[PDB]
C-alpha cells in the first residue's frame, strides 16, 4: 500500500517538476529538452512498478 | 538531404519499434480477463479480419 | 449466418426468436432431465471478485487460472494450460448453448408439421 | 562524418542504418513466424465448430408425432 | 466597518499633501496597505454574519466584494498614472480624489446594514463614476455616455426609493437582519406586482439585464482606463449584491416574476456572446462581454438556489478580476497604437511576449477554463438551471461554445497572424503594465486553491 | 562549401520508361523534350525499386532462418 | 485581372496562364513522372494545334471552353508547393520574422552584446535617412499629373542617390530568420 | 517580352542594397560579446526526495484522516492462508472432468 | 457536354469561367486603367508614409477608421423604422423570448405537476 | 539539414536544367541567353522553363514573375532574392 | 481625419453619389450603396461580398494577412470575410450538387442504421446461464425475499 500509492503520486509530481524549472529560470538552459526526455522516461520507469503489483 | 542518422531519431523509432512487435502480446499476456471472450465460432466468420484485410 | 437468411427471407414462425426463448418447456422430450452442477461456491466466487458476467457455470476454472496468474507471477507465459481448461469449458458452454438454440429451431419443425398434419387431416 | 548531400543521385547510405533495418525486418519475421507456429489457433482457430444439422433427435429430445 | 472607512478617508489627505511627484507612490502604497487590512473581514462564521454595528455588518457576500474593491484601488492607480502623466496637478488629485470617494461609496455601499442607506450609497457611487467618465475619458461620446449612465441608473433606481420607503412603512424598518426575521410572504397581487418591479428593475439595470443593457457599451468603452475597470469588477455587482438582498422580501411572487427576465438573459447571453463575435473595437467587445456573463449571475440569482447562489457570487469575483484584466490589457494597446479597432494591431506575440502571456491567461479565465473560479461560479450556475429546467443546458452550452468563440478570436486577431507593418511604435512592455497584469491574474489564479472564501453566506 | 554537380551527359533515357514515352509520342509525331531532366529518376540506385510483396517481405529470408535454428534448438532442447 | 503593374492580363498572357494551371493540375492528376511526360506533350499538342489562329474572337473563344475543359478536368487537391500559398508550410515562419525597427527597442546593455553589428546598422539608418529627401523629391519630379498611373518605380537615376522607396524591400526579413 | 530597363535597373539596384544587407547581417568572431559570468544527482533531487515528501505526506497525513486512501481488498481464492487470521480457505469441489 | 459550373452563395464564380472576364471593350479598358490609378495612388500615399525615417506611429487608414465608424456610430443617423424593419425587429427581438418563455414555462410546469403529484423520481436529489 | 544556396551553385543548377532540354543546344547556351531573341524558342517553351526551375528548386516562382523571366542570369537573380543567398 | 471623410446618409443626387464615391477612393460606376430601406448602412459602399481568401496571394498587399490594401475601402463584413472565417472561394464541385450528395449519404447511412437496427444479427445460441436463480444475490437481490427457482438442465 505504501509503495503503490507512493510511486503513483511520484510519477505525477515528477513530471511536474519541469514545469516549476521552466518557470523558475534565469540562465539560457543547458538542454532543457534533455531534461524533461529524462523526466518522462523516468516518470515510465516509475510507473511501470504500480504497473507490475496490480498485474501481481 | 536524405538522411535520418540521428540516434535520437534512430532510438525514438526503434523504441515505439518493439512496442509494435512486442507490446500487443506482452499487454494482451499481462492483463486479467474482464469478459469472457468468444472462441467458438465458424471457420468463415473466425477469418473474416484477416480475409478481409488481404481483399 | 444462413439463419439470418432464414429468418428474414424465410418465415420467422419456425425460426427461434433470440430474446425469448425457450418457448418449449424443459422437460419435453426429457426422461429425468438433471440440472447443471455448479462446482464454485457462491461465496467462492464471491470472494474471488469475479465479473458478474464470468460467474456462469464454469468459473471454477477461472478461479484456478486466476489464482495461476497470481502464483505464477512474473512468469505471465506459465498458465496457458489452466487458461485452455477455461477456454475449454467456455467453448462447452457455448456448444450448450447451440444444442438449446438447435432444440428450439426442431420444436418449432415438430410444431410446424403438426399444425400442417391437424390442417391436411381434418 | 555525416551525410554530405548529393545531386540527382541516390544517397549516402550508413552501415548502421541498413544493418538494423535489416535486423528489424528479420525480427519482424521471426517474431510472426514464431508466434504463428506457436499459437496457431488465434488466427486459423481455437476449437471445432460443431455443426447442428448433424445432431441426432435423441440428444435433443424431439419425441416422433 | 469604520477601520476601513476612516484610512479610505485618509488617503484623500495623504494624496493632497503628497509631492508632486509622490501623489502616485503614496496612494499606491497606502491602498495596498488598506487591502492588506481588507482580510480582516474573513472572520465569517457557518450561522451568524459578522455584525460590526446598527450601521455596518458583513456577511460572506459583502465580504470578497469588499476585498475585491479595496484591492482594485491600487490596481486602478497603477493603470491610470501614465495617460495622466501630462495632465495638470490639480486634476490629478482630483481624479485619484474621485476614485478615492468611489471606494469610499462602494465599502459601506456592501456593508450597509440599512436598505435606505445601501440605496444612498449605491446612488452616491453614480457622481464620482460619472466625473471620471466624462472629465477623463477620451473622445467625444463620453458626455453621451455618462448620460445613459445616469439616466438608466436613475430611471431604475428611483422607483427603489419609493419601494424601500414603502417598505420601510410598511415592515417598520429596513434593517435588513430585522428583515431577516420580519419578512412576510409577498402573495399574488397588481400591488405586489408592482412593488417587484421597483425592488428589482434599478438593479436590473446595474447587472445591466438585456435590452436594459445599453448604457454598458458606451460607458464601458469612453471611460478611461480605472473608470472601466471600477465598472466592470464593481459597480456590476452592486446589482448582484442588492438583488440578493432585496429578493428575501419578494417571496413568492419572484417565482413567477422571474420567468420574462430570467429570458432575457438566457436569450441575451446568447445575444451578446454573439456581437461579441463581430465587434471591431476591443473594448466594446470586453463590454458585451461582462453584459454576457452578468446574464448568468441574473439568471442564478433569479432561480434563488443555494447553487445558483454560490455560483452567482463566485461568477461576480471572477468576473471581475477577468474583466478588469481584459480592459488593462486592451488599454496596454490602446497607449500604444492609438485607436481601439481591435484589426488595426496584429502578431502581438511576436512583438510582446510575455504580454501575449497575459493575454492567454485572461482569456483562459474568460472562457472559463478549469479549475479556475471563473469556471466554479459558471458551472455552479449551470448546475442550478439544470436543475430549475432541464432544457436550459442548451441555452448553456450553446453559451459555451461562443463564450469559447469570441475570447479565443480576441486572442488570436490581436496576438496572432503577421504583424502590421506600419505601426512601428510598439515598445516593450513595461514594468509597471506587467506588474498590472499579475496583480490582477495571480490572485484570480491563487483563489483556486481555497475557492471557499468567494462561495456566499450559504456555502 | 562548393558542390560538384555531375556530368548532364550521363542521363541518358533509353533503357528507361521515358525511352518508351519516346517511342509513344514518336508514334503520333511528337517528341520529348524533358526527357534527360527526368532521366535521373529512373537511373542509378533509384532504379529496380522492390515490388510491394518484396517490400513486405524485406528480412524474411534472415527471419526465416532464425526461425528454423529456433525451432531446431526447442526441438532439441526438450530432449 | 488583377496586377500591380498592369491593369490587365492579356489574351496572350491568360494563355501561358491557362496553360501552366492545365500542366499543374496535370500532373496532380497524373502523379508518375513518365506518365505526366507523356500525357504533358500531349497537352503541349493540344496547345500547339490553335497556336496561330488569328481571329480573335475565334481565340477568345477557344480560351474560353478550354477554360470550361480546365475547371472540369481538374484535380480537387492539386498538387501545391509547401511555401506556396495553400502549401503545408505556406506563412509558417512569418511569427519569426521579427521587423528590423524593434532592435532600436533594445536595452543599451543588450546592444552591447554586438557591438560591431549596431555600430554597422548605425550607418544604414544614417544612409536611409540622407537618401529620403533626395528620393522624396525625385518621386515628385517624376510621377505625372493625377498622381502615378500604375504602382511601378523608378530607379536611382543619379550617381550617389538610391531608388525611390527601397527600405522595406532591402531590410525585409529573411524566409528562414 | 521581359522587364524594362527601368524595372532590369531598379532590381540590380534593389538587389545589390539587398546583398549588402544580408551580408551585413553576419556576426563577428567575439560576437555575441557576452557578460563574464554528482554523477546521479537527477536520482536524487527528482526521484527520490519527491518518494521521501510524497511517502511522508501520505503516511502521517493522509492515512491518517479515514477514507483517504481507500484499497480494493486483495482477493481470495480457494487454497489461500489468510495473513491476519490464518484460516486457509477450503478448496473447490472436485472437478466433472471434461478431458 | 461538361457540367456547368453554378455559383452560389458561399461558394462563388471562378475568375476563368465568368463572361465579364474576356471583355476587350474600351469601356473596360477605362474603368481597369481607372482603378489601376486609383490603387497606385493610394499606394504611393501608403508608402511614402511607410517608409519615412522621421514617422514612428501608426499609418492612419481613413478607410478603416471610415469603417468603424460605419459599424459602429453611423447605424441610428441612417436608420428609419418602417415596415421591413419593424417586422425584423418583432420577428427577431421578441419572437425568441416568446418561444422559449413557452418551451421553458411548458417544462416547467409539465416538471412542477408531476413532483406536487408524487410522480417524479427525485430519489437522491438533494444538491439543487 | 537545409544546405545553403550560393550564386554559382544556382547557376551551375539553373544551366544544368537548361542543358538537359532538347530545344536548347548546350554549347550556344550561356549565362545570358535571351530566350525568345538568342535561342528561339517559344512562349510556351519559357513557361515549361520556369515550371522545370520550380520542380527543380521546390518552390512556385509567380506568373506576374514567370513571365519576365527572360534569361538564365534573372532566373538565378530571381531565385536569390527569393532564398536570400550570399548572407 | 475631419467630418467629410466619415461615413454619411445615403446618397440620391449623383453629385452627392459622386462626392461619396471620391470620398470611399472608388470610381462612381463601381460604388453602389446598399437600398435605402433604413437599416443603417447609409452612404456605405455593397462591396461584392467576397471572402478575402480569393484575394490574389501573390500580389504584395499592404496587409499580407489580411490580403488588403492601405486606403482601399473594405467590405462591411471585413472582420467576417477574414481568411480564419468564412470562405467564398470557388469550390470543385456544385454547392447544390455537394448538398445533394451529403444529405443523400447521411441520410442514407441512418437509414441503413435503422434497418440493420431493425433486422440486427446474432448467433445460433440460446440466452447465457448463469447459476444461482441467474445470479440473484450478485445482481443486488435482497435476501429476505426469495427469487422463483430459475433452473437451467443439461443438453
Ligand atoms: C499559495 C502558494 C501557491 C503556490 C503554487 C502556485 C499556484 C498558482 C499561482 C499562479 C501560477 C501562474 C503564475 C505564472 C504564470 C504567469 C506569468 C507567466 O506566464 O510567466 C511565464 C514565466 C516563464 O516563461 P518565460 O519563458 O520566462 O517567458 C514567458 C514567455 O514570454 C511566454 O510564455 P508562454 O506563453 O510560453 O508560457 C505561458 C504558459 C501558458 O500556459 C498555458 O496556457 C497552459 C495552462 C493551461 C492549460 C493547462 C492547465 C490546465 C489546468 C490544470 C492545472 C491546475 C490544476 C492541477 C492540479 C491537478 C488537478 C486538479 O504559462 C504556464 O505554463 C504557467 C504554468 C502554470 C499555469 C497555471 C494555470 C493557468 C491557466 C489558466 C487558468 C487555469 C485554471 C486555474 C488554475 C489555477 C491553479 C492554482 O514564468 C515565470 O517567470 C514565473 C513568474 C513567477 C510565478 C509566481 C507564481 C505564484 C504567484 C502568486 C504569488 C503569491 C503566492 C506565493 C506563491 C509562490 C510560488 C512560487
Ligand atoms: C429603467 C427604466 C425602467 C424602470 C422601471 C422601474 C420599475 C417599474 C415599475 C415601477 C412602478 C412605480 C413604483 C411602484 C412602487 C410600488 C410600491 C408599492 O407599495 O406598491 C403597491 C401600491 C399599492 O398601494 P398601497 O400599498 O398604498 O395600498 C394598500 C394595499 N392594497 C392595494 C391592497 C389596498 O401600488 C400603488 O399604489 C401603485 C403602484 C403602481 C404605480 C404605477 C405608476 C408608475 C408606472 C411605471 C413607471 C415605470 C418607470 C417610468 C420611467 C421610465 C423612464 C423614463
Ligand atoms: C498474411 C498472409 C499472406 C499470405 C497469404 C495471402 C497471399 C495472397 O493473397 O497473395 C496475393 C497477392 C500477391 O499476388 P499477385 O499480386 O497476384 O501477384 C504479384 C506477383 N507475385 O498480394 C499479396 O501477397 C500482398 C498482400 C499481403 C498482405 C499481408 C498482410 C495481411
Ligand atoms: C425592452 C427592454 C427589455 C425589457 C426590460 C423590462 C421591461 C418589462 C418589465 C415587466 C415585464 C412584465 C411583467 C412581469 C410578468 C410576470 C407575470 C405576469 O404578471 O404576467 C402578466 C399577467 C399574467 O396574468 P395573471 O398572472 O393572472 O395576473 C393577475 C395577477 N393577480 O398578464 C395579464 O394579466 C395580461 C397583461 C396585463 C397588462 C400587464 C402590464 C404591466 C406589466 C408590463 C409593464
Ligand atoms: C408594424 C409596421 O408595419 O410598422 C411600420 C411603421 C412604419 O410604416 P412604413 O413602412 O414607414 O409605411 O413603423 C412604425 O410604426 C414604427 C415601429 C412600429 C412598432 C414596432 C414594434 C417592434 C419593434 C422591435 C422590438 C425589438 C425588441
Ligand atoms: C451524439 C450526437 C452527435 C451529433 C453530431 C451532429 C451535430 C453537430 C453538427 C455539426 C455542427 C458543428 C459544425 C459546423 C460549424 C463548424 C465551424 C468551423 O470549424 O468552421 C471552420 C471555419 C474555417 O475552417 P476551414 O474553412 O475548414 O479551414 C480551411 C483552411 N483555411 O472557421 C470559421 O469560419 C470560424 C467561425 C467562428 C464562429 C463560428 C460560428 C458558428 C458556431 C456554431 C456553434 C454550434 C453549436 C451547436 C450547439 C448544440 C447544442 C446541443
Ligand atoms: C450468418 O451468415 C451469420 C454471420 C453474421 C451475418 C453475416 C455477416 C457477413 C459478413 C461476414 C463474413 C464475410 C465473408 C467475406
Amino acid at each position: 500500500m505504501n509503495l503503490f500509492s507512493s510511486l503513483t503520486l511520484v510519477t505525477l509530481i515528477l513530471l511536474t517538476m519541469p514545469i516549476a524549472a521552466i518557470n523558475f529560470n534565469t540562465h539560457k538552459f543547458t538542454n532543457y529538452p534533455l531534461y524533461v526526455k529524462t523526466t518522462i522516461s523516468c516518470a515510465f520507469i516509475t510507473s511501470m512498478i504500480p504497473t507490475m503489483m496490480f498485474i501481481h | 538531404n536524405i538522411n535520418e542518422n540521428n540516434p535520437f531519431l534512430i532510438n525514438s523509432i526503434k523504441r515505439l519499434l518493439i512496442g509494435s512487435l512486442f507490446a500487443g502480446f506482452i499487454i494482451s499476456n499481462n492483463i486479467p480477463p474482464m469478459t469472457i471472450p468468444q472462441m467458438t465460432m465458424p471457420h468463415y466468420l473466425k477469418m473474416t479480419a484477416l480475409t478481409v484485410t488481404i481483399l | 449466418g444462413a439463419h439470418l437468411a432464414r429468418r428474414y427471407l424465410g418465415d420467422a414462425s419456425v425460426e427461434p426468436e433470440p430474446l425469448r426463448m425457450p418457448t418449449f418447456p424443459p422437460d419435453y422430450g426429457f426422461p429425468e432431465r438433471k440440472e447443471r452442477e455448479m462446482v464454485a461456491t457462491q461465496q467462492e466466487m464471491n470472494d474471488a471478485q469475479l465479473v458478474l458476467q464470468q460467474r456462469d457455470y464454469c468459473a471454477h476454472y477461472l478461479i484456478r487460472f486466476l489464482k495461476c496468474k497470481r502464483d505464477s507471477f512474473p512468469n505471465f507465459l506459465a498458465c496457458k494450460h489452466e487458461q485452455h481448461d477455461w477456454d475449454y469449458c467456455e467453448h462447452l458452454d457455448y456448444v450448450k448453448r447451440m444444442k438449446e438454440f438447435e432444440r428450439e429451431r426442431r420444436l418449432l419443425q415438430r410444431k410446424k408439421r403438426r399444425e400442417q398434419r391437424e390442417a391436411d387431416m381434418a | 562524418a555525416h551525410i554530405e548531400p548529393r545531386y540527382r543521385q541516390f544517397p549516402q547510405l550508413t552501415r548502421s542504418q541498413v544493418i538494423q533495418a535489416e535486423f528489424f525486418s528479420a525480427t519482424m519475421w521471426f517474431w510472426i513466424l514464431w508466434r504463428f507456429w506457436h499459437d496457431s489457433d488465434a488466427v486459423l482457430g481455437h476449437f471445432p465448430y460443431p455443426d447442428p444439422s448433424q445432431w441426432t433427435d435423441e440428444e435433443l429430445g424431439i419425441p416422433p408425432d | 466597518m469604520l477601520k476601513y472607512i476612516i484610512p479610505t478617508m485618509m488617503l484623500m489627505p495623504l494624496t493632497w499633501l503628497s509631492k508632486n511627484s509622490m501623489i502616485w507612490i503614496n496612494t499606491t502604497l497606502h491602498s495596498l496597505l488598506i487591502s492588506l487590512t481588507s482580510l480582516l473581514l474573513l472572520n465569517q462564521f457557518g450561522d451568524n454574519s459578522l455584525n460590526f454595528s446598527l450601521t455596518f455588518f458583513s456577511d460572506s457576500l459583502s465580504t470578497p466584494l469588499l476585498i475585491l474593491t479595496m484591492w482594485l484601488l491600487p490596481l486602478m492607480l497603477m493603470a491610470s498614472q501614465h495617460h495622466l502623466s501630462k495632465e495638470n496637478l490639480a486634476r490629478k488629485k482630483l481624479f485619484i480624489s474621485m476614485l478615492i470617494l468611489l471606494q469610499l461609496f462602494l465599502i459601506m455601499t456592501f456593508t450597509a446594514t440599512e436598505l435606505i442607506f445601501f440605496y444612498i450609497m449605491f446612488e452616491a457611487t453614480l457622481v464620482p463614476t460619472l466625473i471620471i467618465i466624462t472629465r477623463w475619458g477620451n473622445q467625444t461620446e463620453r458626455l453621451n455616455a455618462g448620460l445613459y449612465f445616469l439616466f438608466y441608473t436613475l430611471a431604475g433606481s428611483l422607483p427603489l426609493l419609493v419601494a424601500l420607503i414603502y417598505i420601510q412603512n410598511t415592515m417598520g424598518s429596513l434593517n435588513f437582519l430585522i428583515l431577516q426575521y420580519w419578512v412576510q410572504p409577498m402573495p399574488n397581487s397588481w400591488s405586489n406586482t408592482f412593488m417587484w418591479l421597483a425592488c428589482m428593475m434599478a438593479f436590473m439595470v446595474k447587472m445591466p439585464l438585456y435590452g436594459l443593457h445599453l448604457w454598458l457599451p458606451k460607458a464601458h468603452v469612453e471611460a478611461p482606463i480605472a473608470g472601466s475597470m471600477v465598472l466592470a469588477a464593481i459597480l456590476l455587482k452592486l446589482g448582484g449584491y442588492g438583488m440578493m438582498r432585496i429578493t428575501l422580501l419578494l417571496n413568492p411572487i419572484t417565482d413567477f416574476m422571474a420567468y420574462p427576465f430570467i429570458m432575457l438573459s438566457l436569450w441575451g447571453m446568447i445575444m451578446t456572446s454573439s456581437i461579441c463575435l463581430r465587434q471591431t473595437d476591443l473594448k466594446s467587445l470586453i463590454a458585451y462581454s461582462s453584459v454576457s456573463h452578468m446574464a448568468l449571475v441574473i439568471v442564478a440569482i433569479l432561480i434563488q438556489t443555494p447553487w445558483s447562489y454560490m455560483g452567482a457570487t463566485a461568477l461576480m469575483i471572477a468576473h471581475g478580476l477577468t474583466s478588469s484584466m481584459l480592459f488593462c490589457l486592451a488599454n496596454s494597446n490602446y497607449e500604444r497604437v492609438h485607436s481601439r479597432t481591435m484589426i488595426l494591431a496584429r502578431g502581438l506575440q511576436t512583438l510582446l511576449p510575455l504580454m501575449a502571456a497575459w493575454w492567454l491567461l485572461a482569456s483562459l479565465t474568460n472562457l472559463a477554463l478549469p479549475p479556475s473560479i471563473n469556471l466554479i461560479g459558471e458551472l455552479f450556475v449551470v448546475m442550478s438551471t439544470f436543475s430549475w429546467s432541464n432544457i436550459t443546458i442548451i441555452l448553456m452550452g450553446l453559451n459555451m461554445v461562443i463564450t469559447a468563440l469570441y475570447s479565443l478570436y480576441m486572442l488570436i486577431t490581436t496576438q496572432r497572424g503577421k504583424h502590421t507593418h506600419h505601426i512601428n511604435n510598439i515598445l516593450p512592455s513595461f514594468t509597471r503594465e506587467n506588474a498590472l497584469m499579475s496583480l490582477h491574474m495571480l490572485p484570480l489564479l491563487l483563489l483556486s486553491l481555497n475557492p471557499k472564501i468567494i462561495l456566499g453566506p450559504l456555502y | 562549401s562548393k558542390m560538384e554537380l555531375p556530368d548532364y551527359k550521363q542521363w541518358k533515357i533509353e533503357g528507361t520508361p521515358l525511352e518508351t514515352v519516346q517511342e509513344k509520342l514518336a508514334a503520333r509525331g511528337l517528341r520529348d523534350p524533358w526527357g534527360r531532366n527526368e532521366a535521373w529518376r529512373y537511373m542509378g540506385g533509384f532504379a529496380n525499386n522492390v515490388s510491394f510483396v518484396g517490400a513486405l517481405l524485406k528480412g524474411f529470408k534472415w527471419g526465416f532462418a532464425a526461425f528454423v535454428v529456433a525451432v531446431g534448438a526447442e526441438y532439441y532442447l526438450e530432449s | 485581372a488583377f496586377l500591380p503593374s498592369a491593369a490587365y492580363l492579356t489574351h496572350q498572357q491568360k494563355v501561358l496562364q491557362l496553360y501552366k494551371r492545365a500542366l499543374r493540375h496535370l500532373e496532380s492528376r497524373c502523379v508518375h513522372r513518365d506518365k505526366y511526360r507523356y500525357f504533358a506533350c500531349l497537352l503541349r499538342a493540344r496547345f500547339d494545334e490553335h497556336k496561330n489562329e488569328k481571329d480573335m474572337v475565334k481565340a477568345t473563344q477557344l480560351l474560353r471552353e478550354a477554360e470550361k475543359e480546365f475547371w472540369h478536368g481538374q484535380h480537387p487537391q492539386p498538387y501545391i508547393f509547401p511555401e506556396s500559398p495553400g502549401g503545408t508550410s505556406y506563412e509558417r515562419y512569418e511569427c519569426y520574422k521579427v521587423p528590423e525597427w524593434c532592435l532600436d527597442d533594445w536595452h543599451p546593455s543588450e546592444k552591447a552584446m554586438y557591438p560591431d553589428y549596431f555600430a554597422k546598422r548605425e550607418q544604414w539608418k544614417k544612409l536611409r535617412r540622407e537618401s529620403w529627401e533626395r528620393e522624396v523629391k525625385q518621386l515628385q519630379e517624376e510621377t505625372p499629373v493625377g498622381g502615378p498611373r500604375t504602382e511601378a518605380l523608378p530607379p536611382a537615376r543619379k550617381q550617389g542617390d538610391l531608388p525611390p522607396l527601397w527600405w522595406h524591400i532591402v531590410t525585409r526579413p529573411r524566409e528562414r530568420p | 517580352s521581359g522587364y524594362t530597363p527601368d524595372e532590369k535597373l531598379r532590381l540590380q539596384q534593389l538587389r545589390e542594397l539587398r546583398r549588402r544587407w544580408l551580408k551585413d547581417q553576419e556576426l563577428s568572431p567575439r560576437e555575441p560579446v557576452l557578460p563574464p559570468r554528482r554523477h546521479s544527482i537527477f536520482a536524487f533531487t527528482h526521484v527520490l526526495i519527491p518518494v521521501w515528501i510524497i511517502h511522508y505526506y501520505l503516511k502521517y497525513h493522509v492515512t491518517t484522516k479515514p477514507y483517504t486512501i481507500v484499497e480494493k481488498k486483495p482477493r481470495i481464492f480457494p487454497g489461500d492462508t489468510i495473513l491476519e487470521t490464518g484460516e486457509v480457505i477450503p478448496p473447490m469441489k472436485e472437478f466433472p472432468d471434461q478431458h | 457536354s461538361f457540367p456547368k459550373y453554378e455559383p452560389s452563395r458561399l461558394a462563388s464564380l471562378p475568375t476563368t469561367l465568368d463572361p465579364a472576364e474576356y471583355d476587350i471593350s474600351s469601356e473596360t479598358r477605362k474603368a481597369q486603367a481607372e482603378r489601376l490609378a486609383i490603387r497606385s495612388r493610394l499606394k504611393r500615399e501608403y508608402q511614402l508614409q511607410y517608409n519615412d525615417p522621421s514617422r514612428r506611429g501608426v499609418v492612419e487608414d481613413p478607410a478603416l477608421i471610415r469603417w468603424t465608424c460605419a459599424r459602429s456610430a453611423n447605424v441610428y443617423p441612417n436608420f428609419r423604422p418602417n415596415t421591413k424593419t419593424s417586422l425584423l425587429g418583432a420577428l427577431f427581438g421578441i419572437g425568441p423570448l416568446i418561444f422559449w418563455y413557452y418551451v421553458f414555462k411548458t417544462d416547467r410546469d409539465r416538471k412542477e405537476k408531476l413532483i406536487q403529484e408524487g410522480k417524479l423520481d427525485r430519489t437522491f436529489n438533494i444538491s439543487y | 539539414d537545409a544546405p545553403p544556396l550560393t550564386l554559382e551553385g544556382i547557376k551551375d543548377r539553373v544551366l544544368y536544367v537548361l542543358k538537359l532540354y532538347d530545344k536548347i543546344d548546350p554549347e550556344k547556351l550561356s549565362v545570358n541567353s535571351h530566350f525568345m531573341k538568342d535561342l528561339g524558342l517559344d512562349s510556351l517553351d519559357q513557361v515549361e522553363i520556369i515550371m522545370a526551375m520550380e520542380d527543380e528548386f521546390g518552390f512556385e516562382i509567380p506568373d506576374i514573375d514567370a513571365e519576365k523571366l527572360m534569361c538564365p542570369q534573372e532566373i538565378v537573380d530571381y531565385i536569390a532574392d527569393k532564398k536570400d543567398v550570399y548572407e | 481625419i475631419t467630418k467629410d471623410m466619415l461615413p454619411g446618409p445615403y446618397p440620391k443626387t449623383p453629385e452627392e453619389r459622386a462626392a461619396a464615391a471620391k470620398k470611399y477612393n472608388m470610381r462612381v460606376e463601381d460604388y453602389e450603396p446598399y437600398p435605402d430601406d433604413g437599416m443603417g448602412y447609409g452612404d456605405y459602399p455593397k462591396l461584392p461580398d467576397r471572402s478575402q481568401q480569393e484575394r490574389d496571394p501573390w500580389y504584395d498587399w499592404d496587409h499580407p494577412d489580411l490580403r488588403l490594401n492601405w486606403g482601399e475601402p473594405m467590405h462591411w463584413d471585413l472582420d467576417m470575410y477574414i481568411r480564419n472565417r468564412v470562405d467564398t472561394s470557388p469550390t470543385p464541385v456544385n454547392w447544390n450538387l455537394m448538398c445533394k450528395h451529403l444529405f443523400g449519404f447521411v441520410a442514407f447511412m441512418l437509414f441503413m442504421f435503422w434497418v440493420g437496427e431493425t433486422y440486427p444479427t446474432y448467433q445460433p445460441v440460446g440466452p447465457k446461464q448463469y447459476p444461482y436463480n441467474n445470479l440473484y444475490l450478485e445482481r443486488g437481490g435482497d435476501p429476505n425475499k426469495e427469487p422463483e427457482p430459475v433452473v437451467h438442465y443439461e443438453i
